[PDB]
């Protein structure tokens, strides 16, 4: 209550002239960032608006409710001045300016501003813009805490200043560390925005002596012996330079102090957590008295849709021949109609997440372990869905050229025997002619086939991206489930897609399987995807398993660049992880439940270019990372525990066996030990995803390669037919394999 | 005329400007220099619109208001960073020849600070590195110089060493950061003083180590 009068004071305090409804408007604003900031889910957050307005119609009768408290509450200062209010889409604008001056100076990494970020934002300057405006932010990772703070501190002129924990991190590093802080803040007057993650809040040692920063101000026992002797020195010198010349060492001490009041703010970001939550209520009551804190979780469905729409900008996503479907299967209630193939593509993504959400929900309710699902997953799934539109549509760019080139090739070829021809011989070069114009309008089948492959791209492409960033801890089963479910909502909304995509062979080739088969990798469909992920990610992919094939497996296929071992337990992981950044090598690391904090930078991939340099910082040292560093996290506990934090940098690759993965297995081996002709047609129907196109593009490339050299001696008897003739019956065989594809799936679907 | 008017205060802007880059880069006071170049500012807004639409009016003004953008860069580049070896690789990258005794802002403003921002942010940053591992290596200097041993009295006997845990604590974290110092791009600045300290602590660690148990041992024999 002494808050909300406070605020409404300085809210009124430069403003002369004002109507009650303006009056109620800052009250209702005031109210909502004091009682409705705090609150957890959504039916609390309506009930707190509903009831607000309900308030100020019951004690305000006879004013206009549109202009006295409009739904898009929000006051900042940025605009003009005095705090007036403003509206939403001139605040966007501006702070899209802002954002892009940002770009420029720091953080180049895109970051898209939807309604909740627009709040957050000005919540965070209004708890800045104010003395000891100490803050918390409880949020799911990669929700935005962090980055937002950062935002808000280098646009308000606060230096952002945060320290970074490692393993055996005692507590006179973090004296240390306060000591520079409360000098940098105080005695040389620079403002600060101090910031942690709650990794370094685990130690329960700090939360003390930040109980008492937070509440005295200052706290005592940090600064003595000759450091207070030299602390006295500067400060003496920081009250030169404002004017406020002392000498009593007391007075000075407190000029100090309230220098440290009004140029420090400490954010905490902090991952939403009842019980924790409630330890750390019970440990320092300051986090809830001193701090307010700020609500925000999962973004929204606008705000991932607005992030699928911002992060597929450059992708083509263009049919216009595309039929909008009835009864289109939306999530976004927003959702333009009729919606267009790119609208249609980022509801499908949007239904993605939130579908995963459901089946972690229900596997909670199962019973089993499961994983906390952040943005910072559906960021790394777009990542994917770019990247693997973009390297397929350039394969069958480069598919497409070389077969145009063949065909003029094979034109020019005609016409040159046409006019040897004008010059058994005979037979024999009409026989040539019939052969090659053949395999011309087979090549034209090929472009049609091309062309229905670039129609089924962007569907494969967005089931393969949804497979590799999303799904990896849940087993085979599950894996399955969550492919059907995506296949059939893309199927309701009309997407073209193969509808027997295999998701083994449509993310390697032959040479990769065989690579990884030669290592030690059993010849499993789990196996099979799990070593797909492994060669495609974004985000260090972290392994579980309780028998340790992977860690051997990533050994042979790493040795060729020198893979060094080294756990967490061992003192050495520090020193290894220097000498893997200065050369390059990979490095798997095991024992991953007991997690050193020093590999944060690593995984959240904090790199700093500059001049020509790349830089990453472990410690308060800043390293040259090598382009060709990767690092593998393994454990060999199945039934452990990671904290969310933790789970929004790595993805998962889960190996430990189930009732499917076994049972697959078993068939499997039934399968090629009892029924080995029909092993050999399941390996055909599977292998026919573009491995038989692929060794066809080969030996078509070989026949190219003999055909550039025609001029007589390739006619040593007319004949070099051989090689079109072979490429003819692999060709036959190839398309009789296509006609008859769904006999020999029936056939292996009842064995 | 209007055009003589214009002319005879764009020779007046021209030379206060001109009176103004003739101070030494040395003795230029970025804050007085902000002070001054507001106050020529708020002059050529004084004025007339009509004298205020030439296009000579609207360049001199361009170039101030740059001057204000690049305000900034000449706060940075006038520090304790730059020192004589980083201007050094800005004058080899920039192909231009200045005198370090001579250098005035004049020199400067001539070359396009906004044009090579990248090159001066990369050199600020290159010599707040050089600059951070300088004060590291004054740090250790001024802390190994000065301490001193902890004696203590023994029974009338002898004068022996206590805190053993805080100097080797000292010595490990020191000697750590080194061997640490050797990553990054700035370890090819000040090598050699660099490994001789290396050496140095190496020897008072090897030392003490064998000093702590000489000591132990010869207190219990001793009793
Ligand atoms: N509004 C946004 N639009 C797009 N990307 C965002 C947005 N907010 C955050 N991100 C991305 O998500 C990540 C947020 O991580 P962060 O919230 O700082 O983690 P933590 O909360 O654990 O510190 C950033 O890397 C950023 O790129």
């Amino acid at each position: 209550m002494t808050r909300w009068v406070r605020g409404i004071f300085e809210a009124l305090r430069p403003l002369e002239t004002l109507p009650v409804e303006g009056l109620i408007r800052i009250w209702a604003h005031e109210a909502l960032r004091l009682f409705q900031d705090r609150l957890v889910e959504d039916e609390e957050r309506r009930w707190t608006d509903e009831n607000i307005d309900t308030v100020a119609l019951k004690h305000f009768p006879n004013i206009d409710r549109e202009k006295a408290m409009s739904r898009p509450i929000l006051y900042s200062n940025w605009l003009s001045k005095d705090y007036i209010p403003v509206d939403q889409e001139e605040l966007r604008d501006y702070v899209k300016a802002r954002l892009k001056v940002f770009y420029e100076e720091e953080l180049d990494v895109p970051l898209v501003l939807f309604n909740e970020v627009l709040d957050h934002v000005l919540r965070i300057d209004r708890i800045f813009r104010q003395p000891q405006g100490h803050l918390l932010l409880i949020g799911v990772s990669g929700a935005g805490k962090t980055t937002l703070s950062r935002f808000v501190a280098w646009m308000n002129g606060l230096s952002v200043y945060q320290i970074k924990v490692h393993r055996k991190y005692t507590g006179e590093d973090f004296d240390e560390d306060l000591r520079t802080v409360l000098r940098r803040s105080g005695c040389k007057n620079e403002k600060i925005a101090f910031i942690m993650d709650e990794s370094n809040v685990l130690d329960s040692g700090f939360l003390e002596r930040m109980n008492t920063l937070l509440a005295n101000g200052e706290v005592p026992g940090l600064f003595e012996g000759d450091e207070y002797a030299t602390l006295m020195t500067q400060c003496k010198e920081g009250a030169q330079k404002e004017g406020l010349m002392l000498d009593s060492h007391e007075e000075l001490y407190k000029w100090f102090t309230s220098q440290v009041i009004r140029n420090l703010h400490v954010v905490f970001t902090m991952n939403p957590s009842s019980e924790g939550l409630k330890d750390r209520a019970a440990t320092s009551p300051a986090l809830f008295n001193r701090c307010v804190l700020n609500w925000f979780g999962d973004w929204s469905t606008e705000a991932l849709y607005q992030v699928g729409k911002e992060f597929t900008s450059k992708m083509d996503l263009e049919k216009p021949n595309y039929i909008v479907p009835d009864y289109m299967p939306v999530v976004y209630d927003k959702l333009p109609q009729p919606p267009s193939h790119r609208e249609a593509i980022v509801n499908s993504c949007v239904f993605v997440h939130q579908t995963l959400h459901q089946a972690n929900a229900r596997l909670a309710k199962r019973g089993g372990r499961t994983m906390a699902i952040t943005p910072r997953h559906y960021l790394d799934f777009i990542n994917h869905y770019a990247n693997l539109f973009h390297e397929k549509r350039s394969e069958l760019e480069e598919q497409q050229m070389h077969l145009n080139v063949g065909l003029r090739k094979i034109k020019e070829t005609v016409d040159q025997v046409e006019e040897l021809r004008r010059d058994a011989k005979v037979n024999r070069s009409t026989a040539l002619l019939k052969s090659l114009s053949a395999e011309r309008e087979r090549w034209e089948k090929t472009s049609e086939t091309f062309k229905n492959q670039m129609s089924t791209i962007a569907g494969d492409c967005l089931l393969s991206a949804a497979f590799i960033a999303y799904a990896g801890y849940f087993d085979q089963q599950m894996r399955q489930n969550l492919f059907t479910t995506w296949s059939h909502h893309l199927q309701q909304a009309n997407i073209q897609f193969r509808t027997d995509i295999a998701r083994t062979e449509y993310l390697s080739n032959a040479d990769e399987r065989l690579r990884w088969q030669a290592s030690s990798l059993p010849a499993d469909d789990l196996c099979t995807e799990n070593a797909i992920m492994l060669k495609r990610f974004n985000r260090y992919p972290l392994i579980i398993d309780p028998s340790g094939q992977a860690t051997e497996f990533i050994m042979n296929e790493y040795k060729d660049r020198k893979i060094t071992r080294t756990s967490f337990l061992d003192d050495a992981f520090r020193k290894n992880l220097e000498s893997a950044l200065r050369f390059g090598n990979p490095l798997l690391v095991q024992d991953v439940e007991s997690y050193d904090p020093v590999l944060n930078p690593v995984l959240n991939r904090e790199v700093r270019r500059t001049g020509g340099r790349v830089l990453i910082t472990l410690g308060d040292q800043d390293i040259d990372l090598s382009p060709s560093f990767v690092i593998f996290l393994s454990t060999r506990d199945p039934t452990v525990e990671f904290p969310p934090d933790l789970c929004s940098r790595v993805t998962f690759v889960n190996f430990t066996v189930t009732r499917s993965s076994l049972q697959s297995q078993c068939l499997n081996e039934v399968l090629k030990a009892e029924r080995p002709d029909v092993d050999e047609k399941r390996s055909d129907l599977l292998k026919l995803q573009g491995e038989f196109q692929l060794r066809l593009r080969q030996l078509e490339k070989s026949l190219l390669q003999a055909l550039n050299e025609v001029k007589g001696r390739i006619l040593d008897d007319d004949t070099i037919i051989t090689t079109l003739e072979n490429l003819k019956r692999e060709a036959a065989e190839v398309t009789r394999k296509v006609e008859e594809t769904d006999i020999v799936m029936q056939e292996v679907e009842t064995v | 005329q209007d055009l003589k008017g214009v002319w005879s205060e764009l020779s007046k802007v021209w030379e206060q400007i001109d009176q103004m880059k003739e101070q030494p880069w040395v003795s230029v006071q970025p804050r007085k220099l902000r002070q001054n170049l507001d106050a020529l500012l708020n002059q050529l807004k004084s004025f007339p619109a009509r004298l205020r639409q030439y296009a000579s009016y609207e360049f001199v003004q361009r170039l101030l208001k740059g001057y204000m953008k690049i305000n900034m860069l000449v706060i940075e580049l006038k520090s304790e960073a730059l020192k004589d070896r980083h201007w050094k690789q800005l004058m080899k990258r920039l192909h231009v020849n200045w005198v370090v005794s001579e250098l005035t802002l004049g020199q400067i403003w001539d070359v396009d600070l906004q044009k090579n921002e990248a090159i001066v942010k990369d050199v600020l940053l290159v010599a707040q590195g050089e600059m951070a591992l300088e004060e590291f290596l004054k740090q250790i200097r001024e802390v190994w110089n000065t301490y001193e041993l902890d004696l203590v009295n023994y029974q009338n006997k002898c004068r022996l060493i206590r805190g053993w845990d805080d100097l080797f604590n000292k010595v490990k974290e020191h000697i750590n950061s080194v061997s640490a110092m050797k990553l990054s791009p700035y370890y090819k600045v000040f090598e050699e003083d660099a490994l001789s300290w290396e050496d140095k602590l190496n020897r008072i660690m090897a030392l003490f180590d064998v000093w702590i148990d000489v000591q132990r041992r010869w207190v219990y024999l001793e009793g």
